[PDB]
Order: C-alpha cells, then sequence, then structure tokens
C-alpha cells in the first residue's frame, strides 16, 4: 500500500510536471518567439537566456521519461532502474540549474512587466517565475520519492538504491555548478 | 489585487510539505503524507483586504546551498521553520536558514515557525529526547530565537490538529501588507 501511493505520486506529479513546463513553453515562450506582441528591447532574441534550456527538459519529459515511469507503475521497486537509464538527460538539469539566476535578473532588469501582461492575458495562476522555478524543485524532488519507497521495498532494492544515487548526483552537480 | 510571494524554508524535520498541504486542504493529509506540494495560490481576505497569497515549497533542496537561494528572490514573506520536538533543527534556525535568507532578501519580513506543536507533550517523543540529553522546545526559546533574527511575529502551529495552522498564514499576509 504505501509503495503503491508513493508510485502513484510520482506518475501523477509527472504528468504536473509535463502539463507545467508544456504551458509555460506555449504561454510565455510563445509570446516572445510568436511574432503576436510588443517585446522589451531589453529582452529581444534572448529567450535562450529566460527560459534556458528548458525546451529540452520538456522534450525529454515528454517524448521519454513519462512514458517510461509509466512502465514502471505496477514495478514501484524497480522504479531505480529508470533513473539509471536515463541517467544522461539529467544532466540537463545542471545547464539549467547554471543558468537560471541569469535568466532571473534578465527578466527583472529587462522585462518591465512584459510577462506578467502575458499572466493576466492568460488567467494563469502561476507567474513566468513560478513557472521557470519548477525544473529546479523537481530536479530535487526524485530522490525524496526514491527515499520513501526505500523505506518500504525489500532488499529487492538496490533496484531503488542505484536510482537514489543517481538522482542525489544530478542536483549535487547542478549545485556544485552555480557561481 | 495584491500578490504574495511566500517561501517556507526550514529543515527537513519541521513537515514542511505537510504543513504546506494541510493548511491548504483545511486537513492533515493522515493516510498518507505527499511528498510534493506544487506551487500554489489563492485567494484569501485578511483584515478585509482580499489577497492573493502565493505558497512556495522547498522540501528537496536541504542540502543543496545553491539550488534554495534561486527560489528567494521577490519573496514578500518567508516562513523560517523548526519542529518543537526537534532542538537541531532549531539550532538550524540560526546556524542555517537565517543567514542565508539575510544574505539574499534583507528586507525581506520573516515569521518564526515551531511546528508539531502536537507532540511537545507527547510521552513517547519527550522520552524519545531525554535519552538524548534533550527536550523540546519550549515558548520563550522561539521568543529569544525570533528577536535574535529579526523575526516579526514568533508563532507554533500544529499540522495535525490544525492549532495556529491558518494563524502562520493570516499573520504571513499581515506582515506584508
Ligand atoms: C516528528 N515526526 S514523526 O515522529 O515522523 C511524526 C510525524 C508526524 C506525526 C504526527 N504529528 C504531526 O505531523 N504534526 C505536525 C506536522 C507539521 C508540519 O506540524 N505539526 S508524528
Amino acid at each position: 500500500r504505501k509503495k503503491e501511493f508513493i508510485m502513484a505520486e510520482l506518475l501523477q506529479t509527472e504528468k504536473a510536471y509535463v502539463r507545467d513546463l508544456h504551458e509555460c513553453l506555449e504561454t510565455y515562450l510563445w509570446e516572445m518567439t510568436s511574432g503576436v506582441e510588443e517585446i522589451p528591447p531589453g529582452i529581444l532574441n534572448k529567450e535562450h537566456i529566460i527560459f534556458g534550456n528548458i525546451q529540452e527538459i520538456y522534450d525529454f519529459h515528454n517524448n521519454i521519461f513519462l512514458k517510461e515511469l509509466e512502465k514502471y507503475e505496477q514495478l514501484p521497486e524497480d522504479v531505480g532502474h529508470c533513473f539509471v537509464t536515463w541517467a544522461d538527460k539529467f544532466q540537463m538539469y545542471v545547464t539549467y540549474c547554471k543558468n537560471k539566476p541569469d535568466s532571473n535578473q534578465l527578466i527583472l532588469e529587462h522585462a518591465g512587466t512584459f510577462f506578467d501582461e502575458i499572466q493576466q492575458r492568460h488567467g494563469l495562476a502561476n507567474s513566468i517565475s513560478s513557472y521557470l522555478i519548477k525544473p529546479v524543485q523537481r530536479v530535487t524532488k526524485y530522490q525524496l520519492l526514491l527515499k520513501e519507497l526505500l523505506t518500504c521495498c525489500e532488499e529487492g532494492k538496490g533496484e531503488l538504491k542505484d536510482g537514489l544515487e543517481v538522482m542525489l548526483s544530478v542536483p549535487k552537480k547542478a549545485n556544485d555548478a552555480m557561481h | 489585487m495584491q500578490a504574495i510571494k511566500c517561501v517556507v524554508v526550514g529543515d527537513g524535520a519541521v513537515g514542511k510539505t505537510c504543513l504546506l498541504i494541510s493548511y491548504t486542504t483545511n486537513a492533515f493529509p493522515g493516510e498518507y503524507i505527499p511528498t510534493v506540494f506544487d506551487n500554489y495560490s489563492a485567494n484569501v481576505m485578511v483584515d478585509g483586504k482580499p489577497v492573493n497569497l502565493g505558497l512556495w515549497d522547498t522540501a528537496g533542496q536541504e542540502d543543496y546551498d545553491r539550488l534554495r537561494p534561486l527560489s528567494y528572490p521577490q519573496t514578500d514573506v518567508f516562513l523560517i521553520c523548526f519542529s518543537l520536538v526537534s532542538p537541531a533543527s532549531f539550532e538550524n534556525v540560526r546556524a542555517k536558514w537565517y543567514p542565508e535568507v539575510r544574505h539574499h532578501c534583507p528586507n525581506t519580513p520573516i515569521i518564526l515557525v515551531g511546528t508539531k506543536l502536537d507532540l511537545r507533550d507527547d510521552k513517547d517523543t519527550i522520552e524519545k529526547l531525554k535519552e538524548k540529553k534533550l527536550t523540546p522546545i519550549t515558548y520563550p526559546q522561539g521568543l529569544a530565537m525570533a528577536k535574535e533574527i529579526g523575526a516579526v511575529k514568533y508563532l507554533e502551529c500544529s499540522a495535525l490538529t490544525q492549532r495556529g495552522l491558518k494563524t502562520v498564514f493570516d499573520e504571513a499576509i499581515r506582515a506584508v501588507l
């Protein structure tokens, strides 16, 4: 029962994370790239700084990671292997984290209310900043879910330990990459 | 209508996630304590004035000293939390949480929150602490810490019973208005 609640949350929150990145890309980002609205000179052609590599993070999750996690739904004790298999893809959170302070200052110093205008217009509860912290949140959350599975799965559970290892290493490496 | 970003910080022992869940759902989650609370916003009225309260969790970032501050800029109010039945979390208010919050956000109000009020009088919790030569954290200890960090209020609550819980967030909003 506990391993099932954790797996369910894993999957449900993965779905929400995919939805959240997708919303960010198709509202805040799409307005910058669209050609429909007035883009401050302070940020023009700097969507790469603002959103960092969030496209590529979304594509990973939306094309691959969510489909694979789903296949482990009835195999919670094995899900650590999913993180082992895909460990290289998580390296992109290192890039994302590195960039995030530059992103935030850029939005602060140079965007005025461009993005707030967009938020009001689309009716979004979450601000551009709220969306852009999410990869940082998600990448530090997987390790908590794996720790919870470790408290309730038997010695058939180096298929959690190695997963957790990977999911402790990625955020530490992102952390250690910051200036 | 006024928007408020409130970030919740403190050790894993505080139960940050459970706090926020219990507050926003009006119920201790009981059956299963979810590890994930996603950035949240809702309208609440405080002293008449209606307000949009934004809540961010930070659970999972407790070991990543450079990632944690990514959430700090433009915060309107912090809850700095410790568990009333973990002296080590209390001491970390001073050793860990206050320094970094101040360093990044020098003029932002802090509410000092002691969680797990329901455990301060619990025999098993008390005895588990006595076996380590410790005791729960009492009210004047929290007041003295609040004073030392510049906290605008010291408040005690339980996610379990809801005692003091709604007040924590009311006061977070009052600290901004
Ligand atoms: C000390 N941790 S424990 O021995 O695992 C235990 C956890 C929960 C238990 C029941 N009481 C609470 O959760 N009260 C809370 C949680 C928050 C936030 O504020 N009050 S007993």
